[PDB]
């Protein structure tokens, strides 16, 4: 994984360069938003279970997928999918704190579509549940942190589609 | 240089995962949470994920209580974990011996 | 796939293994040295039975046209029929063995063997069923007491969302209240000095409510009331009185 | 690992192709596919 | 299934089924007929069982249907009765299988996680299952009721 | 793995249905043949070594594959192949007791052709040894149990070819 | 394809060298045996059908593979296998004339084992038929040309095994 | 990076970042501005730092540039100054990252093996780094020089 | 692994043959060169570090791959590549002593191209470093042992390309 | 392709057997149902377009896959998928007439999953469209012919999953 | 192939959206640089032969790959490689005009590494020749157009490595 600072340092180091004015620009940009990022991460850690509960209730709780024949019918499957949503929320929070989606590429999206296709998990319903989670999360953390979190939520949805 | 050339050079590597890894182990005089989070780290290594989505709850309880009390080492807990009914159901029944 | 189609399954042939002492009866001299006898009537010598006799056309002309007299579908099988073709000897190809026939096994519609049967089945599974139920409630009592004793309330547990669900369970079932965080992430506390300080009073010292609202929670020795809990005297401590410093107070430790 | 440490991922160097086989094992998610990564090592001339 | 479990437990040890396991399979296939009869009786009396269990639950736990309770309202009460019907069906499956593998693989593994994520008190589900157990055992003979409650008790133990 | 009972229950459960008359038909069919199945499994457990010995003697014992250059020339290879035949017999017995070949798919046939191809094991000779084992096994257990066992023997041979 | 002359010229050209004494040694060696090679090729072209007929008669004509169930039972399969043997003889003659088995690698052995394995053709019987053809061919062409032809026959058998 | 290291150390334990780790990330992002200022000052005075460090090294270790020494000749001296510039750049990276991860992952892991394979005395490189440390700390304030030498000291310790 | 003696014995044993005149020819050939092989192996063990140092100095020491951006820029990568070159030299020495490159196939080349491709290691530069090492090694051990060692060096380079 | 008659004749011919009583049993079974098969095939040929239209309308006509971003959004993709459904219906009719699914293996299922995976076609939606087509087809042809057709519909769905 | 305009329109159309402010931002960005792109494309079309000649002269003209044994020794190979370089330059110009490297993926990079590996063409030397061509091209077209062209040159080199 590499955060914004690591990415800037890598871009400068891969050219044998010292950190010039543009690197300082990006570094100041990250340092100004770090405190908002910490606030949002704390608030999201506070209310993870309620966020997942509300997203599931608004997205797929009463649809036909929770009915016999659906992919998430039995109790095993319901528990597995809520665990998946918890994974997505936690990794989106990591990406928001780091300011860089490389952790999502390395730890989440690598081989996820193939696993879901082998298992038979519907991708569209998953993307819609992540979109509903984006709504609740932006709601709870306010506009700026919600846009920051929605960046990585949309990153996960694009990597999954 | 540009984004395509830089991204190629930044990725050349074994992986940063090799540096970015932490080991668990029992040091002297751990409390009971410290024992619990070590047991939960074992469950993620031997079973590849948290157990609560593929067990009832009463399957490795006596193994957890035994390790939290300091009665068995880490190696005994891992050995007992690997020969539980949970490990048999997940990584033996659905696959060939190879 | 077509008509002439090769299958390993249907290949009875020594072509994949080179056993060059095996071919098909060819010469008249082959009957004395290599080949034994045809195993069926398709493999028989042309126009002869499997045993070597001339094949006769198997059916006659029915005398005695009559439904009550005369041979019919109700007529019993004469025992000398199986004797004629030699099917009564154990070294014959058509020797029937009824010990492993499906007809020899017991009928299941028969109520009698069924009730004889179920008792024998319960007799085996009783012990293992009882053992598994005992194990389940053992696990439940163990988790109730480690819930009451502080396990699962360290903040490393309260950070994960499954830990939060377990805390809400412990609260909802009235087993114990776990002090978590406020909505903005700060630790809850009743006295603002240190974090996670919880209330007390009037139910931390009540018994028989260790696993309240949990259905038939067998914790401890539930089959009796407990001892009266009285020891209101001080025993002098010999060599074990905690020696503190004089003219001062142990600050902290 | 001794008797105190939990096992971990362990990026290997000199078992002769242990590196890429270990990478494929750990980089795949649980139940990703039906493949067997190491059905055997391809036969060498000899015994 | 008893046959399946015997086969796996013999498979791990790399041996054929010993004569004890074959004896037990034999005893099971011999009792299969009364197993099907008991499953019949429990199966086709499902409406009364669910209804009377729901009553005993709501009288024993008025909070779940009180104003705001988890099963508060027409729809939530219908959903709770739906859950009780689910578990009765699983009990019939387990009765015909001769072992709690069907009940445990469907409806018991991860049940605490699901009901915690839904906000439902698991003790209420245990109470409902106990009430259904009494109602269902009332309609059976002595030995039949003993063998049938054998599975309700396991479902209750797993649902603590 | 799923036996006949598990398969019927799954077919009924995947539709939200109660076990109707056709499920009862299949269940009675399995319950009637269970005792014959137990008898056959006991008899096969009794004589596994002799069955394998006789099948090997009639199929590939004196062919050229056991001579120098053949796949099972050295003692290591001979022992390995007789162990393989023991595997096949034991799993066919499991499948016959269960009345369902899913255990063969999950524990035997999954990736077997690829392993044999990487090792260089001749597939035709293996299928012929399994066919010879089918003869001896049906011989020893009688006609009905022999047809039952031959079902799963042919299943293994088809999955291997 | 490359013959002996092409191989020598390539070995010399891949080093920027002129043809030195060792190249002259090999070239003289080929030029001395060329006339014997032409004689053998003519004689083999004369008697190809009889060679194949006699090899088939001595190797697999009365075995069980020509019987129902064998791989070469029906008339289609018999004709296909005699065509295969004709291929092997013609390409061995090409290799003997060229003094180099590279044509066998490029035009015969490339993907032959895989085709035979997919079709189910027994490899051992094929190798034995080629060995029987080697006998008849050496017989007909005499000792020296028979050793020359047997070189490429054994090359085909080794590439097939 | 401090954020990265906190995230991995929290990831191994399968927990979110505790309030201590978040506190420390907050303090880091708040000090990022003076971190960038210090990196500025060290970055754009690189020529004098490398030159004056090379002098102090060559006066303290005349053998390396003596006839035959590893850095003997124009080209070898230029290469040694190149190495000193490499390490100054890495120190600036570490200053902006807030931790020696950039310095240690680039230029410290396996440095003894490399310099032994090249025939270079590692103690000479340590001397050059110490001389550059004095020269660079001469241009900073008290607290800034203290915080900047914090990384030169780590680089020296790793290069023993 | 199999050396020259093991290979001859295997070729004789895979046909049920006793060791005839050609096997004696090959065995004498190996026994005559064994002492030269031991001398070369000793000399190479004596000067491994200097051989690797000189090959690296002549092949890739001052190129752009050692500068920022190049593979082996950092100290980790430099140490890793010199360790790789040590591996290649040691295994080439093993192969020269054994007179058979099967150890290179089993312990070195198996899955090496795939590892290098996943890591991003340039194959051409590696082959050129091995070629430079071949020069120094032949230089140090003299003409005959240098040709022997260069056989296995070229074997590694061909297996890597 | 082989129908029921071809399969029986092949099973008898692969053993050198004449058609005995069991072959006569199977042949009579096919001959009794042939007329019902012809009736069903005629009725299905009559109403292919309406069957496909109704299946598409009930299965995926108003879902999100037909909206922008969905697999069959543009007109090219819509036409391609309705052509695919026509293929499935026609080949299921062929299989029902033949009484043997080998034509489905040879002409439909061979390499279909791989093509769909390379194109990105969702497999679950395809299986659901085939299931909806099974409903309409059984509806139109009545119970017995509907079970016959559903056999091959489920065969296609199992080969696709 | 899709250019910048096609990509923006596709991103908007795959969501059922009208072109909003961000699409206008990207479209204006492309429209502002289009004239510089046309100038650069004209200048590159003017001097393609001289660019290739100078890149070959600075990269691999006097190295050992042009000598006997090297890839491109003979006149056939020299002509083939200069034709390859012409391909790379022309397709990089197409990509620069389009503002999108999808044409490089569809028409150049698809199966190129596999072709070069089957032929034995050294990949490192090819990447270095493309890098030398990038120098000359940026030189001839000036800084901004040179960065634009170098984007697609590096894209080709990354797709080839
Ligand atoms: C086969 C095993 C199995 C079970 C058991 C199962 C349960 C299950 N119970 C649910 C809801 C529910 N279940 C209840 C149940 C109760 N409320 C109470 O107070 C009582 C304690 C309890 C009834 C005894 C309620 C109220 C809901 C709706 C919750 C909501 O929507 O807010 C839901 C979400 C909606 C739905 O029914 O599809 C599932 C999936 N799924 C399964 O596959
Ligand atoms: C860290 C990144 C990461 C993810 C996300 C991950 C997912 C993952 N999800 C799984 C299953 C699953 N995932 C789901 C999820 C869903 N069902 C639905 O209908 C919804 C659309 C969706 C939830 C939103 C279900 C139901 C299963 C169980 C499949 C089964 O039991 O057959 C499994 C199989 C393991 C097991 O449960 O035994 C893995 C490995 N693994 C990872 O390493
Ligand atoms: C016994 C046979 C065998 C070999 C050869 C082998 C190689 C091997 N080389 C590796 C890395 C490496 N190999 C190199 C090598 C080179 N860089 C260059 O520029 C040069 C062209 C080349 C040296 C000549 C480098 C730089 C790495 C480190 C990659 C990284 O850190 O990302 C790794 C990753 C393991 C690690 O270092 O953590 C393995 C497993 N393994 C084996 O089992
Ligand atoms: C199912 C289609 C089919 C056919 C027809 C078939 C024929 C066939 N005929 C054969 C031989 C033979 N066939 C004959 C037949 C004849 N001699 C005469 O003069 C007559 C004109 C003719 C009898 C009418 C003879 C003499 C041989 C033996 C030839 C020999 O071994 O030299 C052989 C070699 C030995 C064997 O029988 O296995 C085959 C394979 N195989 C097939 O799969
Ligand atoms: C130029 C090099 C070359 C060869 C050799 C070659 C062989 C080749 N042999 C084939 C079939 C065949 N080959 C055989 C051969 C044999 N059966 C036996 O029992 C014997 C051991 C063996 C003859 C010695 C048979 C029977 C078939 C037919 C398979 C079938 O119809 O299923 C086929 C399938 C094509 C067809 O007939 O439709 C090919 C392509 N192709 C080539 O390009
Ligand atoms: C970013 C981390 C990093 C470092 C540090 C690094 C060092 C490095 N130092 C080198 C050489 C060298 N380095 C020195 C250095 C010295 N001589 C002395 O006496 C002094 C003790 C010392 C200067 C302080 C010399 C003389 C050479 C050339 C050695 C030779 O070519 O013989 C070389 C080979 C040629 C080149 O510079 O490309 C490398 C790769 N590479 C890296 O990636
Ligand atoms: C972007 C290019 C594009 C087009 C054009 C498109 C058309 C399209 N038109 C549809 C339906 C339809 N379209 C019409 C249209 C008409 N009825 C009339 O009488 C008029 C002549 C006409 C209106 C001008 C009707 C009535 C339906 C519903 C048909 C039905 O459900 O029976 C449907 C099926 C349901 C749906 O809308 O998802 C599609 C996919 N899809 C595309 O991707
Ligand atoms: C085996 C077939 C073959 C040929 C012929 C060949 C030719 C060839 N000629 C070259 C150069 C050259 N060739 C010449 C030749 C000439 N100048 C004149 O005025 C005369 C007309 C002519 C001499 C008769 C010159 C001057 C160069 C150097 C051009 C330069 O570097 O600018 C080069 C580039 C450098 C090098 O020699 O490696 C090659 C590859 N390569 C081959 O593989």
């Amino acid at each position: 994984m590499q955060d914004a600072i690591t990415s800037v340092i890598n871009a400068a180091d891969v050219q044998g360069k010292y950190l010039d004015a543009n690197s300082v620009e990006k570094l100041r940009g990250y340092f100004q938003t770090g405190e908002l990022r910490v606030r949002a991460a704390a608030t999201i850690a506070a209310n993870a279970a309620t966020i997942i509960k509300e997203a599931v209730a608004k997205s797929l709780l009463y649809s036909d997928i929770t009915r016999p024949g659906g992919n998430m019918y039995t109790t095993r499957r319901y528990a597995a999918c809520i665990r998946d949503l918890d994974y997505y929320l936690r990794y989106a929070t990591y990406g928001m704190l780091a300011g860089d989606p490389s952790i999502l590429d390395e730890r989440v999206l690598n081989g996820l579509k193939e696993t879901y296709n082998s298992l038979g998990v519907p991708i569209g319903a998953t993307i819609q549940a992540i979109q509903a989670m984006k709504e609740v999360t932006g709601s709870l953390v306010g506009s700026d942190a919600g846009k920051e979190m929605g960046l990585y939520f949309d990153y996960i949805c694009s990597g999954l589609s | 240089q540009n984004l395509y050339s830089i991204k190629y050079k930044v990725k050349q590597g074994v992986s940063k995962l090799r540096d970015q890894q932490k080991i668990f182990e029992t040091k002297g005089s751990l409390s009971k949470d410290a024992y619990l989070s070590i047991f939960q780290a074992a469950c993620r290594q031997i079973f590849e994920r948290d157990i609560s989505t593929f067990v009832i709850g009463n399957e490795i309880e006596n193994i957890k209580i035994q390790f939290i009390k300091g009665q068995i080492s880490v190696k005994e807990m891992i050995n007992a974990l690997g020969k539980s009914s949970v490990y048999l159901k997940e990584f033996y029944n659905p696959y060939p011996n190879i | 796939s077509g008509y002439g189609d090769y299958s390993y399954s249907t290949d009875r042939t020594k072509g994949h293994v080179n056993q060059y002492y095996v071919d098909k009866a060819r010469s008249r001299s082959d009957w004395g040295n290599r080949n034994v006898l045809p195993a069926s009537e398709g493999d028989a010598v042309l126009g002869r039975t499997a045993k070597g006799a001339v094949a006769v056309p198997e059916f006659g002309i029915p005398q005695l046209d009559d439904p009550v007299l005369g041979f019919g579908p109700d007529s019993m099988v004469d025992p000398r029929i199986a004797e004629a073709d030699g099917a009564v000897w154990r070294w014959d190809a058509g020797f029937v063995d009824e010990s492993m026939t499906l007809a020899s096994c017991a009928d299941i519609s028969d109520e009698a063997v069924a009730d004889e049967a179920f008792a024998k089945f319960r007799g085996s599974v009783l012990a293992e069923r009882g053992a598994m139920i005992t194990k389940a409630e053992s696990a439940t009592a163990s988790v109730i007491t480690s819930l009451r004793d502080g396990l699962y309330s360290g903040e490393a547990q309260l950070l994960t969302a499954s830990g939060q669900r377990l805390a809400n369970v412990a609260g909802q079932e009235k087993i114990a209240t776990i002090s978590g965080y406020t909505w903005d992430g700060q630790p809850q506390t009743e006295i603002p000095g240190k974090p996670f300080v919880k209330s007390i009073g009037a139910m931390d010292y009540m018994d028989g409510v260790e696993g309240g609202d949990v259905v038939a929670a067998k914790v401890g020795a539930f089959w009796k009331p407990k001892a009266p809990k009285e020891v209101p005297y001080k025993r002098p401590m010999g060599a074990n009185t905690p020696e503190l410093p004089y003219n001062t107070v142990p600050r902290l430790v | 690992f001794g008797e105190v440490r939990v096992p971990f991922r362990r990026f290997p160097t000199l078992p002769a192709a242990n590196f890429p086989n270990t990478n494929t094992l750990f980089d795949k998610q649980t139940k990703q596919n039906s493949v067997v990564i190491v059905p055997s090592f391809k036969a060498i001339t000899g015994n | 299934s008893i046959v399946t479990k015997s086969i796996v437990n013999a498979d791990a040890e790399a041996r054929y089924l010993s004569p004890g396991e074959l004896d037990r399979i034999k005893s099971f296939v011999l009792s299969g007929q009364r197993r099907l009869r008991i499953a019949q009786t429990l199966t086709e009396n499902r409406e009364r069982i669910v209804k009377q269990g729901g009553q005993q639950l709501f009288q024993r736990r008025p909070d779940v249907v009180s104003p705001g309770g988890n099963a508060y309202g027409e729809e939530m009460t219908a959903t709770c009765l739906r859950d009780l019907d689910y578990y009765l069906r699983l009990v019939t499956y387990g009765i015909i299988a001769g072992d709690v593998t069907p009940i445990e693989e469907i409806g018991l593994v991860g049940v605490k996680e699901m009901y915690s994520a839904l906000g439902t008190p698991i003790s209420g589900v245990a109470e409902g299952i106990r009430c259904m157990k009494d109602v269902a055992c009332s309609l059976l003979s002595g030995e039949d009721a003993a063998e049938v409650g054998f599975y309700f008790d396991y479902t209750l133990a797993a649902m603590q």
